[PDB]
RNA sequence: UUUUUUUUUUUUUU
RNA sequence: UUUUUUUUUUUUUUUUUUUUUUUUUUUUUUUUUUUUU
RNA sequence: UUUUUUUUUUUUUUUUUUUUUUUUUUUUU
RNA sequence: AGGAGAGCGUCUGUUGUACAUCAACACUAGAUACCGCUAAUACCACUGUAGAGGUAUAGUAUAUAAUCCCUGCCCGGUGCAGUAACAUGUAAACGGCGGCUGUUGACGGUCCAAAGGUAGGAAAAUCCUUGUCGGGUAAUUAUCGUCGUGCGUGAAAGUUGGUCCGACUCUUCACAUGUCGUUUAU
RNA sequence: UCCUAUUUCCUAGUACCAUUAGUGAACUCAUUUGGUCUGAUCCUAAGUACGCAGUGAGCUAAAUAGAUACAAGGAACUUGACAAGCAUUAC
RNA sequence: AGGGCAUGCAAUACCAAUCAGAUAACAACUGAA
């Protein structure tokens, strides 16, 4: 349900990450990357890498590779593969919806100031549901038996 | 039922080609979507935030071994002793707000 | 009727049955009755040297 | 909360709370006397505050003096997407009320019995476990003699009917005291017989003038208001003894009391607590209420009532659950010798 | 010693496992996350780190009342060490002559010279009043709401951000044998400053070592603050070192520079 | 009860918040233990007052009281140098129990005082006969630490040792040769008839735990023969388990320096042991924290400004080299210390000595630079450049270290309190030139 | 309650047109610390209110009983404590 | 038994009960060793 | 819901 | 608005508590009282 | 990684169980 | 689980029932009665606890049911309140409220009583299992509208009801249909 | 000599007890093949670059429980529209 | 009975007002066995 107790925005969130407000520098600054004088203290890769994604902004090129050590993401990784950005089950078209129970495809519109629902079973074909559910969307829009 | 099919001929493929050793390649086309939610980048944050809190417990640890250290170096530590006696500056027994002087206790 | 072994245990254990108001005369298994079972009987033929019949009053 | 021994006291040998600063006591004697006679100096106003004069009063704070048309646009959290929906009525600067959490060492939590004696079986009925509560440290006694206080903000009291006030003294230690309708944040009070007659200050009844809106007025000397606490309630002065002093309560009722008690001199804030109308019976759920089945619905073993259909009418008198009549029959012990009440 | 007493890792209780409620919790539990503490409780945490306006605040009256009020609000808290490296000798001195001189006034209390006094304190205490309030600035602006005003999220605008290099072959020989042999955002004027705040960001140093340890997906191309962050906030050119110390009056941040108004800037 | 579905919210992500945070913490935490072990068979049980007057004290009392101030970390001038003063009185009424506490107090304490050793240590001397292992032990132990050599005591003490074999604790004979090894004091024959000794002290009565500390690269290399060289090899690999990273360090080292020193020997050993030499160069070894000292960063800044690329700290393979070139990989400096020279002398260790050699050996143009000559520069900066500079020019360093010319305690004590002004005059210049005082306020 | 002396201020609210005045505070306790410490302790017992009670002592007390008209519940029967019912109930007797 | 019950009851052992009779396993009429 | 040398004890807080 | 957590312990601050207390394990570093800065 | 132990929190004793056997002249090595 | 007329009607929410097969309880609201602190009331170990660490805009008890609507008469009567130390006041507390006869009949006689059904609804959750007339059908006694006599109900006992609303009876319209005359094949 | 101060700190061999790490209601109950199927999550998946699981034989009788397709009429059935049906058909 | 004889049955009762527990500062505080 929409309700109003939920997130105004559906963007990722990554809410800033303070440290405590009593402890010191770390150990990575006491570094000198001059060209002439080189310093490189302890861990100091390990430390600044850390933090480095205590922003949240530089987040880096590969964010979401770039700490996932485990290797069972990794291992499905592939390289120069194109891929959709739309799940099947959503249509363009306004007021259309999909039921997993019923299995079937719904269509909300208003009419006199009255809600009114129609019925799409998909047995028959899941493409051939959704461009009638879609056409009678269209149908009833140019008809002009929607509210605005 | 037509689609148990084909994944089982694309799947034996795929091991044929495995078997036998060949480079590895697959058919680098327009995929389908069936995912919706984005588990990927929701999962990535938990880590970073995890990390984060590594360092700082990393962080803290030393921090407290050096305090510890750095009080019993030599020139520092010192037996330290009131200036004036803590007797004279104690407080009167007839001093009104001395415990025992009010009608209240 | 859900298996508690916390629920049996904190009522009705051996520590938790001595609290109850029953007839402890019966004979208990699983119990700590307070009935007299007679012991060990008299001695026939055998070493008198190895005939046990006290401990409690005599340790030393 | 408090043991029996901490918290019983029949007899008190004290009606002040004395915090001396000087080494000796001779010292400090003088130092109350010249407090006193500051505050006597202070001291301006000394005509009764009748209902006349609060309505005027109210009149002047609540049609001019709250004027700022202030740039509302920029006091805002920027960047803060908020709820799909939800707001709330007002900004924290706009709001009659303090947007934020009680006093963390002015509280403590609340032990619900849920109407339920020690035997553990149903005392009170109807009596649910609503939102969860604080207890407040509300301070009725008025120790602190010759001493000014301002107020900083105005609470909200879940137990009470009457909004509540942070007070603040010179010295900087902070205590809750009952508010009133016309007390706002930054107005000063000062307990002292030798105080003016202002709202908030707290006099004797014998020095509080005739005809004087009063509350909080306390039964014996140094003891807290009891008599008079609730949202809207106020008491008046109707005649004067030389060791009495005869008012008016809430009720309707006259009755005398010790000229040596304390009183506050006001009207509890919160006057329009009886004017709300609930939409639904959530709004009684939540404040911990239940339902309330009559006993007309009820087996005659259960209640008298019972069995017994018919409407109206007029033969056989009402009797509640408890075998007991429950009109116009009186509940008090006769032979219970009246005292300091005058008219009933 | 009960049913359950299985605790930290080994947690009976059940949470839910699905990333899209997963993340709404992570709003509410940083974003829309109360504070008991006020901005003043903040800025006495820090009393060691700046206990010149420590001082300032409790001595000169008005700014104790003023950094009180419920509306939301900013502030910036000067460190000691900046305060000292940016000022000269003399106004040091002559700052502090009239701290402790409101101070011993105060203690005296507590305990034509009587006409002169009077003016002198009217003075100092608008002079100092006037010096504290600069900082103040009315609504509430967090690090990253700061961050990504100053187009720090824009990708049109990030190009100078997110690709950074330095030369490998100097720093790591041994993992490289084949090379050996912003925008300006305005804020609003202060309380007793009508002149806007300049805030931009910057490169840090650090950030320019990033791919040496880390994978990057970089296309196709055709003095320095020793401070920790890939990313440097510049509010008016102070450096800010911590941030986001968000409480129930608002945010502070501690600059690396003191503000001071132009009223009180020399010719 | 209930509450309002908004704070719900918050309370439940608040919660979640702290169990991702606790999950969160534990990671690095790999090392750790609840159970712990602390030793308490050394205590005394008489009790005593630090605090006290030492002329009541005697030398009971002043034995404990050293130890217990020790133990309590109570680091203050004002009493340790009491202390010495009541000790220095009471030298002739000292038993060689109390004694050995003393010592070990002192060395534990890391106390600096010359004055003390140099008095007690002839009344140790006439009373070794009626030393035992623990006071024997005690005294090597801090002399170590405190780095004071006396090779004429110290071999006295190893051949009491010796005398006493058959009384002796294993672990006290381990670190008396140890101890010896470093100062560098035992001849042929000693060095001889201790490795005897100890190997038979070792596969009699020794275990894991205890074997562990018997390994030692200065000592293996300049002490131990071939017979001893090959045994404590072969049961390092079998008892390798049980060790650590301190440990593991020294083994490697002792690996590396055979193999440079003694190619024979090395040959000797079997393949299986010398296949786990090989895989032990592969792994990752764990290191403490180190930065440059004071003298290295001023080094560093003359030789910056004198126009030359190089570096402040690094690690090779085994060794650590103070500055290395990036022109030429091949030239390496190294700054000296008082502590790299024995008290009151400028006599190079045998760990400075070894490590020379062995970087010499594996082609290092190795280079000292020593702090008393560095001293008398004072705070100029172009005398400094030109000092680098002569050096440059000049070839490097002998395979062979050798030791410097005689020094004193008046020297030492004149040098140091010349330098420590220096160090002061030179971080308040530096720490000035920082602050740009531009602000000026009208007022 | 006596807050912190680093830092005696508290949170309030915008106060109104006509009130100005906004006195300093008399921060007397901060010249010595045994003098913080009695008045914290003196402030600590500090009371809310006194509850009065049945007493024989006094010459005007007095106890309650049953309800006017007695009565009871409807189709209850009370049986009263024994020593074979309801025995050792809260406390011992 | 439930702990508010179980709280209000004493032990069996601290009484005298226990030495008021003769059952056994003979029959009713237990003897004492040594009577 | 307390994380690495053990106890006693006071204020504030993300 | 139906008016919501804090004690054991951690950090910070303030100190005249105490072997009921951190290897007699180990490394590094120019270094410390009074009659050498 | 838990259990054990402080707090919540309870002799609201989980028979044959525990850091729990008489409580420091402990021979410090 | 659709379009239209009309009867009844605060649901959301709890549950299988006070008769003839067609229910209740709870509730937003209003109103009455008791009680000034060691309050009333409840448990019924009585110097106790809950109420309540509350204080007449508070607590508790009884009955009714919408935010509004104009809301009738009667204290002879049990009880309570009061006291001539047994007038008088309480029907939003406590049962209810009618005969002969004369001109379709405003009106006249007489008996009795504290008062002598108000208005509205009205073939009804009630009389009667076919009251007159009109709308639908080839037939309507079923059902809506209406008349107000045939018997009768009856106003904070809750009557009537504009608009809105519906898992509440019934009339009636439309698509498909083996419900069907009347039954087949896989 | 322009760093926010150039302030040494990997890791002590470690008491007693719990544990079958995967799918599956694995709990009361019992007509108990533990594991397949019956419902949401956990993997950016052409169903996861071959994963889990599947139990005697024969035969056109009729009746019964269900599925698909029925000429014309389309409530004439039934107390009652119960039931059944419509919601897929040029692509 | 020469010698030996783990553990559990909650134990200062070979004595001493009563009322929890290794048997409770007064008072609050009460009682048919």
């Amino acid at each position: 349900s929409a309700n109003p107790y939920k997130p105004k925005s559906r963007e990722v969130f990554h809410p800033y990450v303070p440290a405590p407000e009593h402890l010191p520098p770390p150990a990575y600054t006491t570094a000198v990357l001059k060209p002439m004088q080189q310093f490189i203290p302890k861990d100091f890769y390990r430390d600044m890498r850390v933090d480095s994604l205590r922003d949240g902004v530089s987040l880096g090129s590969d964010f979401p590779w770039n700490v996932t050590h485990k290797y069972r993401f990794w291992r499905r990784r592939k390289y120069n593969i194109q891929l959709d950005d739309r799940f099947i089950r959503l249509s363009p078209v306004t007021g259309v919806d999909y039921y997993p129970r019923l299995n079937v495809f719904a269509v909300q519109w208003r009419e006199d100031g009255q809600h009114r629902i129609r019925w799409f079973r998909a047995a028959y074909g899941l493409t051939r549901a959704m461009r009638a559910a879609e056409n009678f969307r269209k149908t009833l829009e140019a008809t002009g038996r929607v509210d605005n | 039922k037509i689609r148990q099919r084909i994944v089982r001929i694309r799947k034996r493929y795929m091991g044929q080609r495995i078997e036998a050793g060949l480079p590895p390649y697959v058919w680098g086309g327009p995929y389908p979507q069936y995912g919706r939610k984005r588990s990927l980048f929701i999962r990535g944050e938990m880590y970073r935030r995890m990390l984060i809190y590594s360092f700082d417990e990393r962080r803290r640890r030393a921090e407290k071994l050096r305090k510890r250290r750095q009080a019993v170096k030599w020139g520092v530590f010192k037996l330290r002793q009131p200036s004036v006696p803590p007797a004279l500056t104690a407080l009167p027994t007839y001093h009104p707000l001395y415990p025992g002087n009010l009608p209240k206790r | 009727n859900e298996s508690s072994p916390l629920h049996m245990g904190a009522g009705s254990a051996n520590w938790t049955a001595v609290a109850r108001l029953e007839d402890f005369t019966l004979r208990g298994l699983s119990h700590p009755p307070w009935i007299h079972v007679s012991s060990r009987p008299f001695y026939g033929a055998g070493g008198g040297a190895v005939l046990a019949a006290c401990m409690s009053s005599a340790v030393w | 909360m408090l043991w029996l021994a901490a918290t019983h006291r029949n007899r008190v040998a004290f009606q002040l709370f004395a915090t001396p600063r000087e080494p000796t006591a001779s010292k400090a004697a003088a130092a109350a006397r010249a407090a006193a006679e500051a505050v006597a100096r202070s001291s301006t106003v000394s005509a009764p505050f009748t209902v006349q004069k609060q309505q005027r009063l109210l009149a002047l704070l609540a049609a001019s003096s709250s004027v700022a048309d202030p740039s509302a646009d920029l006091f805002r959290v920027h960047g803060l997407p908020g709820f799909s929906g939800f707001r709330p009525s007002s900004p924290p600067h706009l709001s009659k009320l303090f947007r934020g959490r009680v006093s963390r060492h002015l509280s403590c939590r609340r032990v619900n019995h849920l109407g339920r004696n020690n035997s553990g079986r149903i005392t009170v009925r109807f009596r649910g476990a609503g939102h969860f509560r604080r207890l407040r440290f509300v301070d009725y006694k008025r120790g602190r003699k010759d001493i000014f206080g301002t107020v900083l903000r105005l609470e909200y009291d879940p137990n009470r009917s009457a909004h509540l006030a942070l007070l603040q003294y010179d010295d900087g230690v902070l205590s809750y005291i009952l508010a009133t309708e016309v007390t706002r944040p930054g107005d000063r009070v000062v307990a002292s017989k030798h105080a003016s007659i202002a709202p908030g200050n707290c006099l004797p009844l014998g020095n509080i003038p005739v005809s004087t809106i009063v509350h909080n007025v306390e039964l014996r000397p140094g003891a807290g208001g009891q008599i008079v606490r609730a949202g809207g309630c106020y008491a008046t002065v109707v005649a004067k003894d030389r060791h009495f002093v005869t008012l008016k309560l809430s009720s309707t009722e006259v009755r005398r009391f010790p000229a040596d008690c304390w009183a506050t001199v006001g009207q509890v804030s919160n006057a329009a607590h009886a004017e709300r109308i609930r939409g639904k019976a959530g709004v009684s759920y939540w404040m911990g209420e239940r339902p309330r089945t009559r006993g007309k619905a009820m087996n005659p073993v259960d209640h008298p009532h019972g069995g017994g259909t018919g409407k109206k009418g007029l033969k056989r008198p009402p009797v509640s659950k408890w075998g007991i009549l429950c009109k116009g029959y009186k509940t008090r012990a006769k032979k219970k010798p009246l005292g300091l009440i005058v008219r009933r | 010693r009960w049913w359950t007493r299985a605790s930290g890792m080994r947690n009976p209780v059940k949470w839910t496992r699905d990333w899209e409620v997963l993340n709404r919790k992570v709003y509410f539990a940083f974003d829309e996350r109360e504070i008991r503490r006020s901005m003043l409780d903040a800025v006495n945490a820090h009393r060691k780190t700046a206990s010149l306006f420590h001082r300032m605040i409790n001595a000169v009256p008005g700014v104790a009342h003023a950094m009180s009020l419920p509306g939301p609000h900013t502030f910036f808290l000067p460190s000691d060490k900046a305060c000292r490296d940016h000022l000269s000798p003399d106004s040091l001195h002559a700052l502090t002559e009239r701290v402790a001189f409101l101070e011993e006034q105060q203690r005296q209390r507590v305990g034509g010279t009587a006409a002169a006094i009077a003016d002198r304190v009217a003075k100092t205490t608008e002079q100092l009043r006037t010096f504290v309030l600069a900082h103040l600035i009315p609504g509430e602006w967090r690090m990253k709401t700061l961050l990504l005003a100053c187009g720090a999220g824009d990708p049109r605008r990030n190009g100078s951000l997110r690709y950074q290099d330095t030369d490998r072959e100097l720093f790591a020989p041994v993992m490289y044998a084949s090379r050996l042999g912003s925008s300006v955002f305005l804020l609003p004027p202060p309380q007793s400053t009508d002149e806007p705040l300049p805030v931009w960001v910057q490169a840090s140093r650090y950030a320019a070592f990033l791919p040496i340890t880390t994978s990057t997906n970089f296309p196709r191309f055709e003095r320095r603050s020793t401070v920790g962050g890939a990313l440097h906030l510049w509010v008016g050119g102070a450096l800010v070192t911590k941030g986001d110390l968000r409480a129930h009056n608002g945010v502070v941040h501690m600059i690396d520079k003191p503000l001071i108004p132009v009223q009180l800037l020399a010719s | 009860g209930i509450l309002r579905p908004r704070e719900r919210l918050l309370l439940n992500a608040l919660k979640k918040e702290a169990d991702i945070r606790y999950r969160g913490r534990r990671m690095h935490k790999r090392f750790r233990s609840w159970a712990q072990q602390r030793v308490r068979h050394y205590w005394l049980p008489q009790k005593v007052c630090v605090t006290s007057d030492p002329q009541l004290m005697d030398g009971s009392y002043i034995a404990a009281c050293v130890q217990k101030a020790a133990t309590l970390r109570k680091h203050d001038l004002q009493l340790w140098h009491g202390f010495s003063k009541r000790i220095l009185e009471l030298a002739d009424s000292l038993t060689p129990q109390q004694m050995g506490y003393i010592f070990y107090g002192y060395g534990k304490s890391l106390f600096r005082h010359e004055e003390l050793y140099r008095g007690l240590l002839p009344f140790v001397a006439e009373a070794l006969p009626e030393f035992h292992s623990h006071a024997l032990m005690t005294v090597a132990w801090a002399l170590e630490r405190v780095r004071v050599n006396d090779r004429a005591v110290v071999a006295q003490i190893a051949e009491e040792a010796l005398a006493k074999k058959d009384l002796m604790r294993p672990a006290d004979f381990i670190k008396i040769v140890n101890c010896v090894a470093r100062m560098g004091a035992a001849p042929p024959s000693l060095a001889a008839a201790l490795s005897a000794e100890l190997m038979r002290v070792l596969d009699e009565k020794c275990n894991a735990l205890l074997f562990r500390g018997a390994v030692d690269h200065v000592a293996v290399a300049t002490l131990y023969s071939d017979p001893l060289r090959l045994y404590l090899l072969e049961r390092f690999t079998k008892t390798a388990i049980c060790c650590r990273p301190m440990h593991y360090q020294k083994a490697f080292q002792s690996a590396v320096a055979i193999r440079v020193l003694h190619p024979p020997v090395w040959q000797q050993l079997s393949k299986a042991v010398r296949n786990f030499y090989i895989r032990l160069s592969l792994r990752r070894i764990p290191q403490r924290a180190r930065r440059p000292s004071p003298l290295h960063w001023d080094v560093s800044n003359a030789l910056a400004k004198l126009g030359v690329f190089h570096r402040n700290t690094f690690q090779w393979g085994c060794f650590w080299i103070d500055i290395g070139e990036i022109d030429d990989r091949r030239q390496c400096w190294f700054v000296d210390g008082p502590s790299d020279f024995y008290s009151s002398t400028n006599e190079y260790t045998e760990a400075n000595k070894l490590q020379h050699r062995i970087l010499s050996e594996l082609g290092w143009n190795i280079r000292r630079v020593r702090w008393n000559d560095w001293v008398q520069l004072g705070t100029d900066m172009d005398a400094k450049v030109e000092y680098l500079r002569k050096l440059r020019e000049r070839p490097p360093w002998p395979a062979i270290l050798t030791d410097g010319p005689s020094s004193s305690r008046q020297e030492m004590v004149a040098n140091l309190r010349s330098a420590r002004d220096v160090q002061r005059a030179l971080k308040e210049r530096r720490e000035k030139n920082r602050q740009p005082h531009s602000l000026v306020m009208n007022l | 309650y006596l807050p912190s002396g680093h830092q005696p201020h508290a949170e309030r609210q915008v106060f109104h047109e006509g009130a100005g005045e906004s006195p300093p505070l008399n921060l007397w306790w901060r010249e010595n610390r045994e003098l913080e410490e009695a008045f914290r302790r003196r402030l600590g017992e500090a009371k809310c209110f006194e509850r009065a009670f049945a007493d024989s002592s006094e010459p005007l007390g007095y106890t309650k009983g049953r309800c006017r008209g007695g009565g009871g519940k409807s189709g209850r029967s009370v049986r009263r404590r024994s020593k074979t019912h309801k025995y050792r109930e809260n406390r011992a007797f | 038994i439930r702990p508010r019950k179980k709280g209000m009851r004493l032990d069996r052992r601290r009484s005298k009960k226990q030495y008021k009779h003769g059952r056994h396993v003979g029959g009713w009429n237990y003897r004492w060793l040594g009577s």
